[PDB]
């Protein structure tokens, strides 16, 4: 809508008011990556025409959106300033990624920590660190959506990568900032036939790129690498593992089992008066409201929950260091082996039939909340 | 869908911040709206068998060829997927009645309509002609309130505005 | 994405039926506490930087051990990410007050909730200690027995939507736990 | 700014479309609410220099350790500062009553202040003892309306939640 | 109504049991002191993520060679799993109290679990103090004797109630000794 | 990616033998008909837009399961995508038969095929019903014995490249499964 | 149930049980009185925590050198070790009134308590002085004569179990003279 000829919007970088549109597109990045010769050629706005440049952003920043004719208008507002010069194709994916196309499929319908990770799919071509995503998730908190859709275009890695006129496409580097950062990139990029749609969970890279530690499965990273650069390891030997896993990448198999959170549970012989496997770790979930006349106050049974194994890192290993001046005074040798223990009464209420007490010993300390 | 309800809190989401002051504002317009659209509801689900029945022929009374052999309508049984092809657009405009917004017919009706209807040979002009004969027999006195007949008809231009 | 009017034509999509008069008094009756509904998402948003800092702190004071080294909300930045995080729960919950029905904090907030809090090692039972607050002062300010802040409204009944918000605070609380 | 027509007209104007019967919908909720607000500010725009002046000095009655030098209270005259620093949100307060949303209190009032009161040592603590003074006086029968007294506190307590 | 509980805590087919509006005063009616026995749960399960965090480290704090090595409470594999199962007590005799029989925590909870604890080596020395505490931090909150959160209440005597969970936490000392 | 003459050589390359007159022959057979499956690739996209309406349309007419509502190709939008996703499978089948072998559409459109259609909820059994529509209709058009649409052609044998669709038809019908 | 009871105190490791309502009936017919005799312990134990913390806080306000340094109360290893203490003497002689013997209270506590407070430097003179507040305490408590805290009771004379306390208190002073 603006200008004819406009390199960038918003006034961002000072430098921007005199920098001039690109007269050619950018270079490939210089090191060696064996893996791009295997790869298509990058489509630019300056060596294809508008049939295969629509089809490659819808096929890259839309992921596989399926967009109809007379859906996405605020598409075809903005494709036809491109066709007539009057922003760049980077400026066009910045219109792409603000419109509500973009947002009707991936911002409302996906999780918060989804819209991220599709983001970097999208714009970026590759998958964030974790602290990548706490520099995203503030803007998306604080400044909104338009905001954080600035911090992929106007940032220094889009102009070293595409420039102004460059499709956005998955771009192998070989030598990366980190070797999680391939092939969390791989990962997060499958082939063709793929959509974003249908995973309004994604759930795989949520828990990979949200944890440092806990690098992704190995066959969920030679199932979308290029070919013969895959082939004699997928006949059918990592094949069965590829099918299996999507029937669970599929349906959004939650990685709560085998992935993180990862119990050394006893085997099933070792209680069996606790039995029947499936209800072994379930509690009354019981929940009171108690307001007014309308409570429903249900009672429901829990899920097997498991110990969080962090709030036992927090108790167990934080505090309880408690442990300190142990000798105790080993005085009066005839204590027939216990320490002072109280008998400890305790006298269940006189309701004043059908109740009854019952008494236990017990070794009982002064707590901290007692004298002086 | 698209309501008006679904408007305000995604675009409060957007901007990332709480309901304001604003947006409470515009949940009090749907009190002085859907005392008449309601009622505009029941009265097309209390009279849908009607609305298609001496509605949806005047489309063939109209558009006399396509019952001819080799096109559109062959058989009697397509007829009757006819009927059944625009009792799905009468629940929807019931359908956007009852949510106030447009939501429910764009991505269950209209979203993907050039399609379907170009690769089917399925007539535009003739499925357009059935609907605006439902938009001009629309009256005061015998049909719904002075009210509701404006938002009834209001739902209807734009299934015509959208196929055209 | 689902309010309470979409809410009965998505179960009316699927018996491919026409809305009528069998149903349309219940959803009448939900516009009939429209402004009871509206001044009380009004009277949570009002204080909302109240709420969660009351709340966070509350379950700091009862659990103190996170404040110590090595705790999950030990260092200034994860307190600050702590007092962020109890404050989407809040954001998205009043948005539920407003559309009638939990549809959307449930794709958005709760959906991949429960294994970002077990990935990244968030303590999960004191977070239910956590929003068990924030259900108490929910109920607290539209019902308007919070002691502290009384906000002056028209007299009525309003314990409806108090069983309304309440059954949001723990349906975050079982997609945590 | 922000109000409820340019909320509603963006977010047509960002899915490329019409305004539908959602967008009208939402601007027949301003018949009903600005014989509510504008009653408010006339109030306001009445009794401006009053609610400064019996209101401004509540802070420093609450702070009396701010007056003391080397502190962001000197002298005479930056406490004549200070009242002019009140009733910029006052007025602030009174062009947010006739928009129906928040929208000129954001970038006029809200939008930078997280900067500019850290790096010159202004406690906002002491401006929002002088905000909510001001908000628990509100009474119906001296005031104004009923209705309009829940709507002028429901803007005053967003410039609490702000800057706190 | 409780047989709806009844059969939902022994994880039969359904997933969760909701009750109404008519359903609760139904309840309240069935049950002997319903008013004050839905107030004794509502203070348990509002205060159970802090109860087995201060009951294990009481536990700790007594005896402190479990965290020492050759313990139980070292390899936090281990102490994530004993913090687990001081809740899952507390879960199962919120439910009696809600219920007023221990016949669901005879069944379910405690047939074969001293079999199950020397089948472990979980000692019964340190066990008994994790029930002995979460007795007197149980019967602390019912008639609202706790030394921090003094939560609100209609008046009254609750020491019937009390005494009630004392002989349920006895039932889990008699059941693991 | 790969084509019939870059197929042997990857067979070849696994020798690291130079391809000679035991082979090539093999390889001029190929090109001996190189105008017969020039025209094959040609009736394909003749009838482009009638083969694969008149397939999905097939598809309906045998199940009407679909049209009904909770189906898969119930609502507007999704007879739109199965009119497009059909069309792909011809998009891409068309390409291996100009090809010469099943490696163009295996990396571009049958890898992720399977956990887009599980994670979409598209019927299995259906997809297959409407792929083997199209088996039988491009073998019929490429053996000229389509009953409304006859081509003329020089006269000859087809029927080596009839099985060469009809495996490429069950390579999409595998995958799928 | 008794001999059971016996089992409880002597097996030299941690143990529990209780008593059903169909075997309480039993008990209270095998003892006599007894129902002065269960309102007699649960009157002290249920002021056991205030009976303990006032008789060796009495004790320092008679004799201030144990808070001197290198006194016997000084640091807070000591302090909380004399209440520990304190409760052990308590408890054993509840199960002391409870049984109606003095068996348990000298084979299980007192046999050995002379040949380790000389052996650890306890104040013997100090001692007798903190447990003759308790047992003055607690004739207070049996006669319903405190003066702070009153509890209900069905009425009657229990002047025989003040007399019976009496005599297990200066057992233990006899004990540590
Ligand atoms: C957001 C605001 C906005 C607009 C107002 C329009 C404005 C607009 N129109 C065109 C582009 C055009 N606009 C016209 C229109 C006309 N020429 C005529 O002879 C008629 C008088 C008139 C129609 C009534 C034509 C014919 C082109 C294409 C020019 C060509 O390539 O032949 C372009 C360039 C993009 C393209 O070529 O597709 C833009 C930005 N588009 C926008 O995005
Ligand atoms: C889109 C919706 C949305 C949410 C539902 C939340 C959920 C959420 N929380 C955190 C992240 C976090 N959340 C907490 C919070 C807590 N830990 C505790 O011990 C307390 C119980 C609790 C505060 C009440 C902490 C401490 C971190 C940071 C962990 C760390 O790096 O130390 C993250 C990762 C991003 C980040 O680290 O900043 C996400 C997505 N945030 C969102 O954006
Ligand atoms: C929907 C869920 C739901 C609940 C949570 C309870 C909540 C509840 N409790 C009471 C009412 C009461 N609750 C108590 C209980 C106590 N008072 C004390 O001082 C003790 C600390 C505590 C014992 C546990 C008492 C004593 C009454 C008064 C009635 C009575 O004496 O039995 C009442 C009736 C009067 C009132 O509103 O207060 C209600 C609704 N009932 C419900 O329907
Ligand atoms: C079976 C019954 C039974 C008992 C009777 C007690 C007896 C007892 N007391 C102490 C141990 C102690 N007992 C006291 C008590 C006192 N010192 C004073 O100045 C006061 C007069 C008095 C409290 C009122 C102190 C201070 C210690 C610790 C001594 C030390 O740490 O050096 C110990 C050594 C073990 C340890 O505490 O680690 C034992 C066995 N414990 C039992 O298990
Ligand atoms: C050296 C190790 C050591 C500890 C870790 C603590 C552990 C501890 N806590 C309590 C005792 C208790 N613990 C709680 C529980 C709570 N109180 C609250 O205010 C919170 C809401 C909630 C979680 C903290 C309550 C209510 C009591 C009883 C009254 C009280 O002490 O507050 C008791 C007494 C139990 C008894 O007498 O049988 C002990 C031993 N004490 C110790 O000596
Ligand atoms: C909810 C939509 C809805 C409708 C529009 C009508 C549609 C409708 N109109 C008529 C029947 C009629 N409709 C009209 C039209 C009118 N009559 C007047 O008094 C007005 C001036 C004018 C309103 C436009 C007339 C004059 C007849 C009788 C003559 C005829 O059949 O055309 C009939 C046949 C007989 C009958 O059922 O009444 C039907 C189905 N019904 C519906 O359920
Ligand atoms: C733009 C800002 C704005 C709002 C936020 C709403 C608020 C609002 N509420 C009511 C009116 C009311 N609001 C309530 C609600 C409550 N009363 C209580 O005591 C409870 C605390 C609370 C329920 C949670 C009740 C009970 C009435 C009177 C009955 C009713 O009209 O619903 C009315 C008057 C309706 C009438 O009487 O005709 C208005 C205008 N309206 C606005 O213009
Ligand atoms: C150990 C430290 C400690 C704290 C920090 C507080 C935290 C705190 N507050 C409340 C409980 C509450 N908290 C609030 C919140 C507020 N009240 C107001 O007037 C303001 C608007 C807002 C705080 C700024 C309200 C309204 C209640 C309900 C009781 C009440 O009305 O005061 C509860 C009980 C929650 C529940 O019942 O489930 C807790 C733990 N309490 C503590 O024991
Ligand atoms: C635009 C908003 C606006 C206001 C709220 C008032 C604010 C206000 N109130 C008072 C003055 C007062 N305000 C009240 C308060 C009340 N009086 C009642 O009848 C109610 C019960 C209760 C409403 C909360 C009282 C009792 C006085 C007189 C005593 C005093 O000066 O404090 C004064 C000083 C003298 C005066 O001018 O009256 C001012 C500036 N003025 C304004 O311009
Ligand atoms: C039906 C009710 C029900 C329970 C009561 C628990 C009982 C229980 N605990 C454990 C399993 C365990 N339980 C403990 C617990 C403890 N060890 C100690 O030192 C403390 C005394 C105590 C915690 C307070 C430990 C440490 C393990 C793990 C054993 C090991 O890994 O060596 C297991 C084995 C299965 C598994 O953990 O995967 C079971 C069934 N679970 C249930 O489903
Ligand atoms: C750009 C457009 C273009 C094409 C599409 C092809 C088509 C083409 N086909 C043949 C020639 C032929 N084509 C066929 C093929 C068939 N006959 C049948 O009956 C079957 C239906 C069908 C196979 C599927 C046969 C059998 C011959 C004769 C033998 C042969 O030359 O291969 C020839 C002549 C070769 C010759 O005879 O010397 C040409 C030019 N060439 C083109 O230039
Ligand atoms: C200048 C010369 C000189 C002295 C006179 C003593 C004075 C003296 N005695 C004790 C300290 C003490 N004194 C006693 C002695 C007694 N307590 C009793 O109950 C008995 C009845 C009585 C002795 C017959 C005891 C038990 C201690 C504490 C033990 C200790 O401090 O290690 C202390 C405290 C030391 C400390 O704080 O650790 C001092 C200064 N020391 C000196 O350097
Ligand atoms: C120097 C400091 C100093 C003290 C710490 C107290 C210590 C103290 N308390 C009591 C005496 C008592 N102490 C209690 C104990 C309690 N009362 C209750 O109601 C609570 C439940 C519980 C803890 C507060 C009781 C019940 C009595 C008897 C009161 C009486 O004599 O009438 C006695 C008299 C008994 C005796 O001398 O043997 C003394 C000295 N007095 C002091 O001069
Ligand atoms: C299940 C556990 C259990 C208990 C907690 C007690 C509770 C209890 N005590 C008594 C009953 C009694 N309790 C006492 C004792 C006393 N009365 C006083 O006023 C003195 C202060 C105190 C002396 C120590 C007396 C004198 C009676 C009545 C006579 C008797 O039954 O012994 C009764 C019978 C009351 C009745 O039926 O009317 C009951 C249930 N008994 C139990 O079975």
């Amino acid at each position: 809508l603006t200008l004819p000829g406009t390199a960038e919007t918003n006034l961002a970088v000072p430098s921007n008011a005199v920098r001039k549109v690109q007269p050619y597109p950018i270079a490939k990045p210089p090191s060696y990556s064996s893996v791009d010769s295997l790869r298509p050629a990058r489509v630019s706005r300056m060596d294809a025409d508008w049939a295969t440049i629509y089809e490659q952003v819808r096929r890259q920043v839309m992921g596989n959106a399926y967009v109809m004719e007379g859906e996405a208008p605020d598409i075809d507002v903005a494709f036809s300033q491109l066709k007539g010069g009057n922003l760049t194709v980077r400026e066009f994916v910045r219109a792409v990624g603000k419109s509500a196309s973009y947002r009707t499929r991936f911002m409302e319908a996906k999780s918060s920590y989804n819209f991220v990770l599709l983001n970097f799919k999208h714009f970026l071509g590759r998958a964030p660190t974790q602290e990548e995503v706490s520099t995203h998730i503030q803007i998306l908190a604080t400044s909104g959506l338009e905001a954080e859709i600035d911090s992929y275009i106007d940032s220094d890695e889009y102009k070293a990568l595409f420039g102004d006129h460059v499709v956005p496409y998955v771009v192998y580097r070989g030598t990366y900032l980190s070797s999680e950062r391939f092939n969390r990139m791989v990962k997060a990029n499958p082939g063709g036939a793929t959509s974003d749609k249908a995973k309004s969970n994604l759930n795989m890279i949520a828990t990979v790129a949200a944890d440092l530690p806990t690098d992704a499965i190995d066959v969920m990273r030679g199932l979308p690498s290029p070919i013969t650069s895959e082939t004699l390891a997928f006949g059918t030997a990592y094949y069965w593992a590829k099918v299996e896993k999507e029937a669970s990448e599929g349906r959004s198999a939650s990685p709560i089992g085998e992935k993180i959170g990862k119990f050394d549970h006893a085997p099933i012989s070792t209680y069996t008066s606790l039995c029947s496997y499936d209800k072994v770790n379930k509690a009354p979930q019981i929940s009171v409201t108690n307001v007014g006349s309308d409570e429903h106050s249900y009672v429901s049974v829990t899920s097997k929950y498991i110990a969080p194994d962090m709030a036992a890192a927090a108790q167990m290993l934080a505090d309880c260091q408690k442990y300190k001046a142990g000798g105790n005074a080993p005085t009066g040798k005839w204590m027939k082996y216990y320490p002072g223990t109280t008998v400890n009464m305790a006298p269940y209420i006189s309701l004043n039939d059908t109740g009854s007490d019952s008494s236990r010993t017990v070794s009982v300390t002064l707590d901290k909340v007692k004298i002086s | 869908m698209k309501s008006v309800i679904t408007t305000v809190v995604s675009a409060a989401d957007a901007a990332g911040r709480f309901p304001s002051n604003s947006d409470l504002e515009s949940i009090q317009g749907n009190i002085q709206r859907s005392a008449a659209r309601l009622e505009a509801a029941e009265k097309l689900a209390g009279n849908h068998e009607a609305v298609v029945k001496e509605a949806g022929d005047a489309c063939f009374a109209k558009y006399a060829y396509l019952k001819n052999p080799g096109e559109a309508g062959e058989n009697q049984e397509k007829i009757n997927k006819c009927y059944r092809d625009v009792d799905h657009y009468m629940r929807l405009v019931n359908y956007c009645l009852v949510v106030g917004g447009t939501g429910p017919l764009d991505e269950w009706g209209i979203a993907g309509a050039r399609e379907v209807y170009r690769t089917l040979n399925l007539p535009t002009s003739a499925y357009v002609a059935s609907i605006a004969y439902t938009r001009d027999r629309l009256c005061v006195p015998r049909d719904m309130s002075a009210q509701a007949g404006v938002e009834f008809s209001a739902y209807l231009d734009y299934l015509i505005n959208a196929l055209s | 994405m689902l309010d309470a009017f979409s809410r009965v034509v998505v179960n009316s999509d699927a018996k491919a039926a026409y809305v009528g008069g069998s149903d349309l008094q219940a959803l009448k009756s939900f516009i009939a506490d429209g402004n009871k509904r509206l001044d009380a998402v009004n009277s949570i948003v009002s204080n909302a930087s109240c709420m969660v800092s009351d709340a966070v702190s509350g379950m700091i004071c009862e659990n103190p051990g996170l404040i110590s080294p090595g705790g999950n909300c030990y260092t200034n930045r994860r307190m600050a990410a702590c007092l962020r995080d109890g404050e989407i729960i809040l954001r998205y919950v009043s948005y539920a007050l407003l559309a009638g029905d939990a549809s959307v904090l449930e794709d958005r907030c709760l959906n991949g909730l429960k294994e970002t809090y077990i990935a990244l090692g968030v303590p999960t039972n004191s977070s239910i200690r956590a929003v068990s607050i924030m259900k108490a002062q929910a109920v607290a300010f539209i019902t308007n027995t919070a002691t502290e802040r009384k906000m002056s409204f028209a007299a009525g009944d309003c314990t409806s939507l108090a069983s309304e918000v309440a059954s949001y605070f723990d349906r975050v609380g079982a997609a945590i736990s």
